[PDB]
C-alpha cells in the first residue's frame, strides 16, 4: 500500500556530492513529514533530519549541519537528500521514513540506499568454481573474487535453485577489492543428474558470468 | 537532546521463552497524555519495522507476542514467547521532541539447540592457478552456537594470519550459522606442499572433525 522507494547502491568519489531520491506512492504526500536515518555497516540508527512537504520546513540534527540537505518535490511525490563533500566517513545506508510531523513514529521506510564512498575504481569480479570431490550431502559453489565496488548478487541454476544455498558477507581483501563465495547443498546424487551453475551479476561493472561448478570424480 | 540507554546490547533467548529489552530516556517523554515511545524491529538487509508506537500501541500486522510498556523514562518491550523469524536487532525511538533519538540497539540471538556443523573443503580451480594465486576454501555449515573454533593445516602445520573468514547472519527458520574461511597463498607456494586440511572444533563435535585433500589428486 504506501510505497518508499529509494535508488539502489551507488558508488561515489570523495570530494563529490550525491544526490539521494526518496519517491513515495499510497497515501497523501504532503500528510507526512519525511525523515532521513544513517546507518553504517554493523551499527546502529542515527537520524539526519526531517522535512515537510507541505512548506519544505526542514529540522536537521545538529550533526549533520553542512553535509545534508533536504528538499521535496510536491509535483512528484518526491524527497531527496543530497550529501556534500563525500569522505569515507559517509559510506553509509540511507533511510528515508514516513512520520506524522507531530510525535508521529516512522511507521513506513525506504529500502535505505547503500552509499560507498571511495576512490578505486570499478572493477568486474571473476568467478571460479568451488568443486567438491567424491557421504551423503554434497556442497559446491562459486568463489566471486576480485571485484570492486558491492554488491553483487548470485542465483543458481537462474534462480531455480534455492534451498541450502548461502551466499555469505563479502571480504574486503588487503588489496581493496571485495570477494566472496556463494554455495549450496545438494544430495551426492544429484551430482551426475544435475548440472549447477552459479549466475553471478555484478551491476556497477555489467558483468554477467555464468559458471558452470564441475565435480570430480575421486576413487 | 535526549540521550536514550538501551539495555542489554545483547541477549540469546531459546524459542517460547521471554525476551525482555529495555530503554531508559535521559528525561521524561510523556506530553499531554502521551509517551512517545517507539520500538523498532530490524532484520538484516532491511529497513527497520514498526513494532510499538505510543510506548504500549501494538501496531496493525504485527503478533501480539510483541507487548510494550512504560511511561516517563522507563520503557520495555516484551517478546513472549520468541519465536525463531524473531531474529533481528531492536531499537527504541522517541518522538516527544526534536531531534529525533535512537536507542543503541539490542542484538536477539535465537538459543537454539547444539548443531555441529557440516564441514567441507574445496581446492583450488585451475583457472584460478593461471592468475599465480591459490585460494582454499573451507565451508562450516548450519550450526550452532556461532562459536567455531578452526584452524587451517598445510602439511599438518597449523595455519596463522594467512586466512580471512565470512560468517552468514543467524537463519530465520533453523537458528543456524555457516562459516566460510578462504586460504590465501601464492601459486608457488602452493606447489610447495601436498596436504591442505581445514580442522573444526565445535560443541556438537565428540571429535574434532578433519577435511582435506592432496594436491595432485582429483
Amino acid at each position: 500500500e504506501v510505497l518508499l522507494l529509494q535508488s539502489g547502491p551507488e558508488l561515489v568519489k570523495p570530494g563529490t556530492s550525491v544526490k539521494i531520491p526518496c519517491k513515495a506512492s499510497g497515501y497523501t504526500f504532503t500528510d507526512y513529514n519525511v525523515d532521513w536515518v544513517k546507518q553504517r555497516h554493523g551499527k546502529g540508527l542515527e537520524w539526519i533530519g526531517d522535512i515537510n512537504p507541505n512548506n519544505g520546513g526542514t529540522i536537521y540534527s545538529q550533526k549533520f549541519k553542512g553535509k545534508a540537505t533536504l528538499t521535496v518535490d510536491k509535483s512528484s511525490s518526491t524527497a531527496f537528500m543530497e550529501l556534500r563533500s563525500l569522505t569515507s566517513e559517509d559510506t553509509a545506508v540511507y533511510f528515508c521514513a514516513r512520520n506524522y510531523r507531530w510525535f508521529g513514529a516512522m511507521d513506513h521506510w525506504g529500502q535505505g540506499t547503500s552509499v560507498t564512498v571511495s576512490s578505486a575504481s570499478t572493477k568486474g569480479p571473476s568467478v571460479f568454481p568451488l568443486a567438491p570431490s567424491s557421504g551423503g550431502t554434497a556442497a559446491l559453489g562459486c568463489l566471486v573474487k576480485d571485484y570492486f565496488p558491492e554488491p553483487v548478487t548470485v542465483s543458481w541454476n537462474s534462480g531455480a535453485l534455492t534451498s541450502g544455498v548461502h551466499t555469505f558477507p563479502a571480504v574486503l581483501q588487503s588489496s581493496g577489492l571485495y570477494s566472496l563465495s556463494s554455495v549450496v547443498t545438494v544430495p551426492s546424487s544429484s551430482l551426475g543428474t544435475q548440472t549447477y551453475i552459479c549466475n553471478v551479476n555484478h551491476k556497477p561493472s555489467n558483468t554477467k558470468v555464468d559458471k558452470r561448478v564441475e565435480p570430480k570424480s575421486c576413487d | 537532546d535526549i540521550v536514550l540507554t538501551q539495555s542489554p546490547a545483547s541477549l540469546a533467548v531459546s524459542p517460547g521463552q521471554r525476551a525482555t529489552i529495555s530503554c531508559k530516556a535521559s528525561q521524561s517523554l510523556d506530553y499531554e497524555g502521551d509517551s512517545d515511545m517507539n520500538w523498532y524491529q530490524q532484520k538484516p538487509g532491511q529497513p527497520p519495522r514498526l513494532l510499538i508506537s505510543g510506548a504500549s500501541n501494538l501496531e496493525s500486522g504485527i503478533p501480539a507476542r510483541f507487548s510494550g510498556s512504560g511511561s516517563g523514562t522507563d520503557f520495555t518491550v516484551n517478546i513472549h514467547p520468541v519465536e525463531e523469524e524473531d531474529a533481528a536487532t531492536y531499537y527504541c525511538q522517541q518522538s516527544t521532541e526534536d531531534p529525533r533519538t535512537f536507542g543503541g540497539g539490542t542484538k536477539l540471538e535465537i538459543k537454539r539447540t547444539v548443531a555441529a556443523p557440516s564441514v567441507f573443503i574445496f581446492p583450488p580451480s585451475d583457472e584460478q592457478l593461471k592468475s599465480g594465486t591459490a585460494s582454499v576454501v573451507c565451508l562450516l555449515n548450519n550450526f550452532y552456537p556461532r562459536e567455531a573454533k578452526y584452524q587451517w593445516k598445510v602439511d599438518n602445520a597449523l595455519q596463522s594470519g594467512n586466512s580471512q573468514e565470512s560468517v552468514t547472519e543467524q537463519d530465520s527458520k533453523d537458528s543456524t550459522y555457516s562459516l566460510s574461511s578462504t586460504l590465501t597463498l601464492s601459486k608457488a607456494d602452493y606447489e610447495k606442499h601436498k596436504v591442505y586440511a581445514c580442522e573444526v572444533t565445535h560443541q556438537g563435535l565428540s571429535s574434532p572433525v578433519t577435511k582435506s585433500f592432496n594436491r595432485g589428486e582429483c
